[PDB]
């Protein structure tokens, strides 16, 4: 399986981004696969 | 090598993920590559440093990214879709909070081929990559940084 990569672009903020997502607050935690899970 | 955010593809060809070189380092998520050999042209990158649990890997030397969300401001995800151009979305982040501190988190759900893509602050630092989360049926990515 040939994976590759290729350039796509600048690392750049862009000043008229499209502005939209909320900001939620959660309780999580992180086991040993990386994975996120809610905890109550 | 040239600074930049970067497709990661697979062979016809579809897009896994997106990373970012910076200071000659090719940076993704673990999840995108599991660790693989990477193409670049005529050139070949070897994994260097990865970790599972962080779901983080850096490719031809350490991990080189450290700035960090500042928990107050406005960021931006500079998603590479599949089939698209490279474009910015602003947003706030919430949190993750966890028993080890706080993550920063944004509630923006897109292509699973876009995991990877940077998360910017307003210097233009990537403060981590996007594409390792949980589901609250909303996506809610955290901000996942590696250690320089
Ligand atoms: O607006 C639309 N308009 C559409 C019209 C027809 C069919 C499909 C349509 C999809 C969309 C939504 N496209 C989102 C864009 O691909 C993107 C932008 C920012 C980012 F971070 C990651 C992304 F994938």
């Amino acid at each position: 399986v040939d994976m590759y990569i290729e350039r796509a672009g600048d690392i750049t903020w862009e000043k008229d981004a499209e502005v939209t997502g909320n900001s939620p607050r959660l309780d999580v935690a992180l086991d040993e696969s990386g994975d996120f899970s809610l905890v109550e | 090598t040239t600074d930049g955010v970067y497709r990661v593809m697979t062979r016809g060809s579809t897009q896994v993920g997106v990373g970012v070189m910076q200071e000659g380092v090719f940076h993704t998520m673990w999840h995108v590559t599991k660790g693989a050999a990477l193409r670049s042209g005529e050139g070949r990158l070897d994994p260097y440093w990865g970790d599972v649990k962080q779901d983080l890997v850096s490719y031809c030397g350490p991990w080189k990214l450290d700035a960090a969300w500042d928990g107050l401001s406005e960021v931006q995800l500079l998603a590479v879709p599949p089939g698209e151009r490279a474009k910015n979305i602003q947003t706030l982040p919430g949190i993750f909070k966890t028993k080890d501190g706080d993550i920063g988190a944004v509630a923006l759900d897109y292509p699973a081929g876009t995991s990877g893509s940077p998360i910017l602050d307003k210097s233009g630092r990537v403060i981590g990559l996007y594409g390792n989360g949980v589901v609250i049926g909303s996506y809610v990515s955290a901000i996942t940084q590696g250690k320089r």
